[PDB]
């Protein structure tokens, strides 16, 4: 799921699924 | 930062835990 264009929603999916209980943070600027 | 690179570009697992907490 993560080698792909990712926007929005899409991107913010990944980096849940990916960082799991670390978090992360999603700063589009 | 992510959007140019996620985004606009293949995002990649390299590029995604550099997000993570």
């Amino acid at each position: 799921f993560v080698n792909q264009h990712l926007c929005g929603s899409h991107l913010v999916e990944a980096l849940y699924l990916v960082c799991g209980e670390r978090g992360f943070f999603y700063t589009p600027k | 930062g992510i959007v140019e690179q996620c985004c606009t570009s293949i995002c990649s697992l390299y590029q995604l835990e550099n997000y993570c907490n």
